[PDB]
DNA sequence: GTCTGGCCATCTTTGTGTTTGGTGTGTTTGGGTGGTGGCCGTTTTCGTTGTTTTTTTCTGTCTCGTGCCTGGTGTCTTGGGTGTAATCC
């Protein structure tokens, strides 16, 4: 049938990773999916605007990092950049 | 149909907003403000619907119309 | 003024007297001394006394005597512009009357409902609680008669703007307002709709009663008084005093009658209108009315929405009032004093032309 | 719309022409109200 | 999968496809989706941590929209981030002004 | 005292404070002025009601702030107009 | 159009940011 | 015409910029745009403050009016 | 009796999970160019110095305006009171 995608299973996995003995209602899972989509849209729009400012055809990790820096507040942006750099290096070190 | 927003409902909305005493003209003022807000939002939604060549107003039209105003709403499929 | 200081066994009093340089808040028109460049003045005298209590009483009595003198001089100044009116001639039959009316300004601190009566040469307000709180208004002294209906407001009004000011209680006023508030506390969807219908019926009944009574005042004046009704559709929001209010044009006047203090601007008495703070990026401008009588202070209407600018300019043109626009607020209190000092030299130079920003009359040609 | 803005702006040229006539009218009105003889008779408000 | 190689739980292929089909750029580098997935995973982990704390504070074992609203409006950085969004069935924070309190 | 009891009661709950049918009738009345024979999903009306109540509550909070600034307990139409002007709405 | 109107109300031939 | 002096404003801008990256250069038009934006912002803020002060039946603007204006605007 | 809590006897459909299976991400290799890097130019930004003079400043003075205190109103609710009411010796 209509096989439409969402983030519900990933949000649930993350929840069980942080809070094992805690569930989530369906309306809150909907809100979290909307939140993820919103933040994705904000970051991608900022990255696109930056790429077009700098005359580049590619969205790399530098654009994503600087869009994160532009969008999130200080400590939050710092932690997010730390996480992203950690993940990128761990993915690049292996193959 | 604008009379359907009764005085107790406006009182309830003001009490959840922390308001302790209410004038008598606040009700008409609030009805006018709500009418303006709803007029703008429904106009945007109907624009979206007409563009999509539909006769039914969906929840996506309302969500995009609120995103257009800057009133982003979570929990309706956004 | 004076001061008192306690020092050991002695009490000191310093008395200060009026001298040039150490001047009082009095205007240049009335000095407490005779003009004289060669006149020397006693500026202060300091006395001492061993008796502290009496010297404190003497200082209190000097201060009280000054307060009583200043109060009497204010009372005199407030009475100087009160023209003695003729006596109201009572109607020898059953007078036309409007019951359950409030008056503004109130003759007493207590708000009381009264009855308004039409007589041969004027109107009489009469409180039921005290016979002594009568307010008599002659038709000859009414300048403008307004009727404001209760449509979007909670009150219906009958406003009399006066040629000469009246003493009502302790207040001198040019404006006497008669009004009655329809605001009524009335409490499923059928009952609420019935209350809303009953409120609409009460508003319409009160508007019909007050309109008819205002027409009966105009008729009783033998054509001395026209009944004016405000054009709500031509109304704009602004701040003439301390609150944002809807200013309403009429046939002959710009009015605000809902909130005290009242605004009544007669259009024929205006010499020029100036639009202040008309500049790119401001949300609101100010409107200044200058009168033909330069002794009358200018009227400011502040914080008018810029969306109404082109409408106000059109309305001033349709009323034959000249206007000018400026980016800056002018010091009208200095300008009007210069114009009062020599009105002839003012018109000789060019008159109101200086308000049109700068008359460069040359191509800017800023582009290279 | 261009012919209506031309029409509206020609009504606005009449608005400006009226405003210019009003300023010229008031200048002359003031010149008539105040004569050089009234200026000579200056009731100086010497402080009373 | 590419999520496993980066030690992630969010999808890398899905995010790359959404970036590809979203008309963002002519081409998309391979380090952008990994970084963006990591950021999104961090932010959702923070949100869910505070919402679980808020739900335990109410002695509930399931997160409802009320706890999301409390977690968002109670965290300064998140509340600054989500400053314009309204949450259905989120309510408002309890807040009574000082001058309205009785005497 | 009942005012404060109600304030405490309504800042705790999240349920919609407007009756559903009046709001639906108002929405249809307004919509009928742009295009006749329009249909609304129930979720569209629900979203509209949530947004309208959230907006009105925020506006009432700003109005309360203005009223307290003027040193009044009672909110007045001039307070609403001032709040809407300062927001940049009027 | 309106910028020209405003520059003509200030007796100016050149449109400047003030008139915009 | 701009009301804040140009060189003190330049020094202020450089002093503030000295925290985010050491020894930055600035275009002149950058400083001009910053001054225009700052003065426009402050004029709007003074408009709102005047509105609040008039609301309080006053004529003098006080810091609590600024605070109320920034609160209603949604400023942190 | 105030107030926030920890729970109840009954409503409602939700919330976590297993399941079938298919499509969408993952591996493999090939191509073409976008994006880094280097090297050169030359505009433009910083840096300082002298002279002028408008703007800032320190201060004084007076008054006007802000803020505190008051009378009187309307309004909801609690309480003491009394006259209506009446029957027993």
């Amino acid at each position: 049938r209509s096989r439409k995608e969402s983030y519900s299973i990933y949000v649930y996995k993350v929840l069980k990773q942080v809070h094992p003995d805690t569930g989530i209602s369906s309306k809150a899972m909907g809100i979290m999916n909307s939140f993820v989509n919103d933040i994705f849209e904000r970051i991608a729009g900022e990255a696109s605007r930056l790429a077009h400012y700098n005359k580049r055809s590619t969205i790399t990790s530098r654009e994503i990092q600087t869009a994160v820096r532009l969008l999130l507040p200080g400590e939050l942006a710092k932690h997010a950049v730390s996480e992203g750099t950690k993940a990128v290096t761990k993915y690049t070190s292996a193959k | 149909n604008i009379q359907g927003i009764t005085k107790p409902a406006i009182r309830r909305l003001a009490r959840r907003g922390g308001v302790k005493r209410i004038s008598g003209l606040i009700y008409e003022e609030t009805r006018g403000v709500l009418k303006v807000f709803l007029e703008n939002v429904i106009r945007d939604a109907v624009t979206y619907t007409e563009h999509a060549k539909r006769k039914t107003v969906t929840a996506m039209d309302v969500v995009y119309a609120l995103k257009r105003q800057g009133r982003t709403l979570y929990g309706f499929g956004g | 003024n004076g001061s008192k200081n306690e020092e050991g066994d002695y009490m000191y009093i310093r008395l200060n007297f009026n001298s040039p340089g150490m001047g009082s808040s009095v205007k240049k028109t009335e000095l407490p001394y005779e003009d004289g460049d060669d006149k020397e003045f006693v500026r202060s005298l300091t006395f001492r006394s061993t008796n502290k209590e009496r010297m404190s009483e003497v200082f209190k009595a000097i201060t009280e005597l000054k307060k009583t003198a200043v109060k009497r001089d204010q009372e005199r100044k407030t009475m100087e512009d009160v023209v003695a009116q003729a006596q109201l001639v009572e109607f020898k039959g059953r007078p036309k009357k409007l019951e359950n009316v409030f008056v503004r300004p109130a003759p007493d601190s207590k708000r009381v409902t009264g009855t308004l009566f039409i007589h041969q040469n004027g109107i009489r307000y009469q409180s039921p609680v005290r016979s002594d709180h009568r307010v008599d208004i002659l038709f000859s002294n009414i300048k403008h008669l307004f009727f404001q209906p209760c449509k979007e407001e909670l009150m219906v009004i009958i406003h009399c703007h006066l040629k000469t000011p009246l003493m009502i209680g302790k207040k001198k006023t040019f404006d006497v307002q008669f009004y009655r508030e329809v605001s009524d506390v009335t409490v499923g969807d059928e009952d609420e709709l019935e209350q809303e219908q009953e409120e609409r019926r009460r508003k319409a009944l009160l508007d019909k009663e007050f309109r008819r009574f205002a027409e009966e005042i105009s008729e009783a004046s033998n054509g001395l008084l026209d009944l004016e009704t405000p054009f709500r559709e031509l109304g704009f929001t602004g701040v003439p005093f301390r609150s944002s209010v809807l200013c309403l044009p009429t046939r002959d006047c710009l009015i605000q009658l809902i909130d005290t203090p009242f605004l009544v601007v007669t259009l024929e008495e205006i010499e020029v209108a100036h639009l202040e703070r008309v500049q790119f990026g401001l949300k609101n401008f100010d409107l200044v009315f200058v009168f033909k009588d330069f002794s009358k202070p200018v009227v400011h209407i502040n914080t008018i929405p810029i969306e109404m600018l082109e409408f106000v300019k059109q309305w001033l043109t349709d009323v034959d009032i000249p206007y000018s626009e400026g980016a800056v607020n002018l010091n009208w209190g200095t300008i009007m004093k210069t114009i009062q000092a020599d009105p002839y030299e003012f018109f000789e130079n060019g008159g109101w032309s200086f308000l049109g920003g700068g008359e460069s009359d040359d191509e800017e040609s800023e582009e290279e | 719309r261009n012919e209506t803005t031309n029409t509206e702006e020609e009504k606005e040229r009449l608005r400006k022409e009226i405003q210019k006539q009003l300023h010229e009218k008031i200048q002359k009105e003031g010149l008539a109200r105040f004569n050089k003889s009234d200026a000579q008779d200056g009731n100086e408000n010497h402080a009373v | 999968t590419r999520s496993s190689r980066a030690g992630l739980q969010f999808p890398v292929g899905r995010v790359h496809r959404l970036l590809r089909k979203g008309n963002y750029s002519e081409r998309v580098g391979a380090g952008a989706p990994v970084y963006l997935a990591a950021v999104l995973e961090y932010l959702t982990a923070e949100i869910l941590e505070l919402a679980g704390n808020a739900a335990r504070d109410n002695k509930k074992t399931r997160i409802i929209p009320r706890h999301l609203q409390l977690a968002i409006r109670n965290d300064e950085e998140l509340n600054k981030l989500l400053g314009r969004v309204t949450i259905a069935q989120g309510g408002v924070l309890p807040n009574i002004q000082a001058v309205l309190l009785p005497k | 005292t009942v005012a404060l009891r109600e304030i405490r009661r309504y800042q705790k709950s999240t349920e919609l404070l407007i009756r559903k049918l009046p709001f639906q009738r108002l929405v249809r009345e307004i919509a009928q002025d742009f295009k006749t024979d329009l249909r609304f999903q129930s979720a569209a009306i629900g979203a509209l009601q949530e947004a309208s109540e959230a907006y009105l509550v925020g506006l009432f909070e700003d109005t309360n702030l203005c009223a307290i600034h003027a040193k009044r307990v009672t909110i007045m139409p001039k307070d609403i107009q001032l709040a809407r002007r300062i927001r940049g709405e009027r």
